[PDB]
């Protein structure tokens, strides 16, 4: 369906870790589970919570970065573009 | 000030 995407394997593993089921999702669902993954694994900086530290995490491998800021999402969106198969 | 506050604004 046009509003769905198919996450590549490593990103799917991350979504499943956060409780997702299945293989295809809407972008809102992907963001929901990726946010949950970051929250429950407590990867965000406790003082500056828009900062996410993921060195050594599969998420860091996907981002090609040790950290990123939710305020400047471009690196996160670049990661999604490379890891979401669309129609 | 919270991760969720910032994260939630990435989607409409
Ligand atoms: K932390």
């Amino acid at each position: 369906q046009i509003n769905q995407v198919r996450p590549k394997l490593p990103l799917l593993k991350i979504l499943h870790a956060a409780g997702a089921q299945g293989e295809m999702f809407t972008v809102k669902e992907v963001m929901h589970y990726l946010g949950q993954y970051i929250m429950v694994k407590q990867l965000y900086d406790q003082q500056e919570q828009h900062m996410v530290y993921c060195g050594g995490d599969l998420l860091g491998e996907l981002l090609g970065r040790q950290s990123f800021s939710v305020k400047d999402p471009s690196p996160l969106y670049d990661m999604l573009r490379k890891n979401l198969v669309t129609l | 000030l919270t991760f969720e506050h910032w994260w939630a604004q990435l989607t409409s």
